[PDB]
């Protein structure tokens, strides 16, 4: 229950619950399998 | 982008990698496999130590230098004392295995040499006094140490001449076993895969042992101008598919 | 739901004879021998549950920090001008006792922090300070001043209330294990010199405390009593109740030449 | 004795056998680990679980 | 770093030996690098023995 | 949802040797150079999330 | 024609037959089974050497006499020489294991005497000398000879008080932990089944011992007239379900 | 009604009304019937 009018002023958000590391560990533009050659 | 050339083993908790192979050999077309019922005579259980034996044991290394004549690993003395798989062939009467071999040796492009590594099944060991000279137990269970070739001839040792394969067969026909060369300007490594070859399902450990390893060099050594004159080789053998049976007291052995 | 009603009875078939040999105690009843009427239990055995029995308030820890001016002091810690307590259940004996009536025990601890002052010498009044709990789990900077950068707790769950109030908050079960240990036969390692008994399996942080206020005039003393209450509780094992007297935190030691703990009979074997 | 650049290279010697080229323990909270994101990051929590990945690049 | 708690140890060897080409000498390096496997958990936030202050900063 | 069960392997096929040079960070795992057992994470990764790191 | 007085328990290549058991403990009633993927932590896949090490190990026998306190085992220590259950014992990094324990010990119908032979989880013993003083490490592992609760104080070493459970708790309380008695006038051995118990799946075998074992006489010996006046007590205990992972060098432990 | 998030904070559990006295007292690996003799 929210007691008040604005959006500021509710609790902590929740968890994102969306991680995805690939734009960190992996932002290589041509794909790369695990298992293939690094370098062909 | 597979090449025969790259390759990874994992066995256990240990793994090799190599990025210079040349394919790898299976004995007699054949991979290790555990002893079926049918072939069974022993009515006891086995034991099969499974990961705690079936992993990677690295050999302390040799050095190669142009004067080498080869060097010779009796399985599964050669293992004798890595970790538990030592301790369950001391500890039990009857044992059986099938193992992955890696011999390893890199130089560059400039050096030269080619090495012969063999499984020899059954290598009967001559004595180099000739007659009817037994070689004693303690000569043909040299351990990690394994033998050297180039060593000098000792009293009850076998004969060490490199062109009879010490026991009156001549070098170039020990094609004939399963092998593979490792020559730097194409090879770095050699695996061959021993299945378990003997005319009984299981015997003994200690008494008997039941393939030669022999890594010999057959082109010498060349290195480049002012390199050393001299590369390792080591060599890392797993036991694969072992199981133990008749339990008790622990062997005793001859020194 | 306690006794069924039972009659005379002359057979071969004896409830009452066993053999204790076995480790079993036979689930044995009055109605086995003696003739009985029917009872009913009107009873439930809720206060007996173990959440019931570990989940009160018990006092854990009574400790102490002054407000006084730090002006000219080598060491707050030494001057009660701040304190630390590292978390424990095994200080005061009376919730230990409890608790170690089981070997495992798993729980949420709620903890209540009174805070009461006193001013044993002089002053034109009472002042109204603010204490702060800090809890500090294992690797955090530890407090050296009452008022370094520690107590900023960016990170650290920090609370602040008010001298003669209560602060109360609830901690989940910080445990490494699925358990804490109530007992432990082993070391850390394998050293030929490591402590026995004590472990980390047991271990539920450490929590420092200090007045927020600077100092006034006099010199105002506060004592920390903090309390905690064991909720969701679970425990296994049970094991025979302490009968010598505690003399360590963590360790099983009783202290020698102790009393002989069964009562001597003023008479014989055959006294009532 | 003070940060450089070099303390991020581990020396490798032509033609040593058998030797042993480095050696440390696993406290990720500590030592070499300590100033590295990872163990920069775990300091900001008391209790790790899980698997580490080691890897050495060849120059 | 917590004795009970601790994780072990890492260390390298040479198993056959480094090898330079010819015309070529000294020493080589190899760098080396630490991340987490997905596997990975980390609990109980606190405070980072990594940073600490005496006055507090100004503009 | 940590570690799937997986046995000897000889292959061709070598997941353990990459080239950092590429920027990337190969997603490497215990199973894919040791033997493993089948173990589950029991646990989401809550208390790091940012809103829970910067939310004190 | 069974009773519950006659019993065999054959585990590996080891059989035990009581003619006069008095039923058997298993503790908490639970079974040693292995360590489900549920509750496992530790991705390493373990090893089960089965046959091997799941056999009966009689440890070195005790004398019952007028005097006798009791005597106090811890496991898996005592077992850390046993065969090939030992070895794996120094040679992982974690280990479990349940157990059968057979404690024996015949009289004949003029002798009377009661042992009281009890299983306690996690026994963490107290110094003798008070206060916070530890008990060191050799102290409680004293491998298959046990501890001998008649036996003097030492130092470093735990109180050997038997009224108080070497812990500061009563002997007459002990019940509470899966028990049986061996009355000479009923019973001749006991025997109790251990389930792992402990608060992590898996654990170090070297730094923490998770029962103790202990044989207290109770009833006191007394033997027919002109009988020698003592009894020997033998302890056979057999690793059940057992299971090993993290193998590597092999643990160095105090003393 | 929980006020709170999270599940500790939530008050005393409610009666395991679980009960079962037989893992302590009556481990045995044969089963005993009462009546019948301990010792067959």
């Amino acid at each position: 229950i929210n007691y008040y009018k604005d959006a500021a002023s509710t609790s902590s958000a929740g968890q994102s619950l969306s991680m995805d590391p690939s734009k960190f560990t992996e932002p290589v533009k041509d794909l790369m399998l695990k298992g293939a050659p690094a370098l062909n | 982008g597979y090449s025969d050339r790259v390759q990874q083993i994992t066995l256990g908790n240990s793994t090799i990698t190599t990025q210079e192979a040349a394919n790898a050999v299976v004995c007699y077309a054949e991979w290790p496999e555990y002893l079926p019922d049918v072939d069974a005579s022993d009515v006891n259980k086995t034991s099969k130590p499974d990961t705690s034996v079936c992993r990677f044991y690295t050999l302390d290394s040799k050095t190669w230098t142009t004067g080498s004549k080869g060097w010779c690993w009796k399985l599964p003395d050669a293992l004798k004392d890595m970790g538990v798989f030592g301790q369950n062939m001391f500890f039990h009467s009857l044992g059986r295995s099938g193992y992955t071999v890696h011999v390893q040796c890199n130089a560059t492009k400039f050096h030269s040499g080619c090495l012969l590594v063999v499984v020899i099944p059954e290598h009967q060991l001559a004595s180099h006094e000739g007659g009817n000279v037994s070689v004693k137990y303690t000569f043909t269970h040299p351990g990690e140490r394994g033998i050297d070739l180039s060593s000098a001839n000792e009293v009850g040792g076998p004969v060490k001449d490199v062109l009879y394969n010490m026991n009156g067969t001549l070098l170039g026909n020990l094609l004939i076993f399963p092998h593979q060369f490792i020559n730097l300007r194409t090879n770095n490594t050699a695996t061959i895969v021993i299945p378990y070859i003997n005319s009984v399902p299981i015997d003994s450990m200690t008494r008997h042992n039941n393939v030669s390893l022999m890594v010999i060099p057959i082109a010498p050594l060349t290195v480049p101008t002012g390199a050393t004159p001299s590369l390792p080789i080591t060599v890392t053998i797993a036991p694969m598919c072992t199981e133990f049976s008749g339990i008790r007291s622990k062997s005793i052995v001859p020194q | 739901t306690a006794s069924i009603s039972s009659g005379p009875k002359h057979t071969q078939k004896v409830p009452i004879l066993t053999a204790n040999e076995t480790g079993a105690t036979m689930p044995v009843l009055p109605s086995d021998s003696i003739e009985t009427r029917t009872t009913y239990m009107h009873f439930n055995g809720s206060e007996t549950d173990v959440e019931c029995f570990l989940g009160r308030a018990a006092c854990v820890h009574v400790t102490e920090i002054q407000n006084k001016d730090a002006t000219g002091i080598d060491n707050h810690r030494e001057a009660k001008l701040f304190n630390d307590w590292k978390i424990n259940l095994s200080s005061l004996v009376q919730l230990r006792k409890k608790l170690e009536l089981f070997t495992y025990v798993r729980f949420d601890s709620e903890y209540t922090i009174l805070a009461t002052a006193s001013q044993p010498d002089s002053a034109n009044y009472s002042s109204n300070l603010v204490v702060q709990a800090m809890y500090v789990p294992p690797g955090a900077p530890n407090p050296k001043e009452w008022d370094d950068y520690t107590w900023q707790s960016a990170s650290n769950p920090s609370v602040f209330f008010k001298v003669g109030d209560t602060s109360r908050f609830s901690v989940p079960y910080v445990g490494l294990a699925s358990a804490y240990n109530c007992f432990y036969d082993g070391y850390s390692h394998d050293d030929a010199e490591t402590q026995y008994g004590i472990t980390v399996l047991a271990h539920m942080g450490s929590m420092a405390f200090r007045i927020v206020n600077e100092h006034d005039e006099h010199k105002t003393l506060v004592k920390i009593r903090v309390y905690h209450r064991a909720k969701h509780v679970e425990a296994w094992i049970p094991r025979a109740p302490r009968a010598l007297p505690y003399t360590s935190i963590g360790r099983t030691n009783y202290p020698k030449n102790t009393e002989p703990v069964i009562k001597k009979r003023k008479g014989d074997i055959k006294s009532y | 004795t003070k940060d450089e650049v070099n303390s991020y290279l581990i020396p490798l010697n032509a033609n040593r056998q058998n030797e042993q080229v480095f050696g440390t323990n696993l406290f990720i909270g500590d030592g070499v680990f300590k100033t590295t994101l990872l163990g920069e990051i775990v300091q900001y929590y008391t209790h790790w679980s899980g698997s580490l990945r080691f890897s050495l690049m060849y120059t | 770093p917590d004795t009970y708690t601790s994780a072990g140890f890492l260390s390298c060897w040479y198993q056959t030996s480094l090898i330079l080409p010819p015309e070529t000498t000294g020493q080589v390096y190899l760098l080396s690098f630490i991340s987490a496997c997905p596997d990975f958990k980390l609990r109980l936030m606190k405070d980072t023995q990594t940073i600490s202050q005496t006055v507090a900063l100004t503009e």
